[PDB]
């Protein structure tokens, strides 16, 4: 590595690795919780 | 010194509910 080289320029990495088990999650996007509503119609969401 | 197993030691293979059911 020199700054001059752009094959042979250096790369910082980061690999994101994601779990998608059948444990309780962990990680969670920003999307906001709402109220749980039963024997009505849902569209639902529970961990993704 | 052995002794037999036999039919002890299975376990949950996931955190996953199943029932009434013979599953592989």
């Amino acid at each position: 590595f020199q700054p001059t080289n752009v094959g042979y320029q250096p790369y910082r990495v980061v690999v994101l690795s994601f779990e998608l088990l059948h444990a309780p999650a962990t990680v969670c996007g920003p999307k906001k919780s709402t109220n749980l509503v039963k024997n009505k119609c849902v569209n639902f969401n529970f961990n993704g | 010194a052995y002794t037999n197993s036999f039919t002890r030691g299975v376990y949950y293979p996931d955190k996953v509910f199943r029932s009434s059911v013979l599953h592989s």
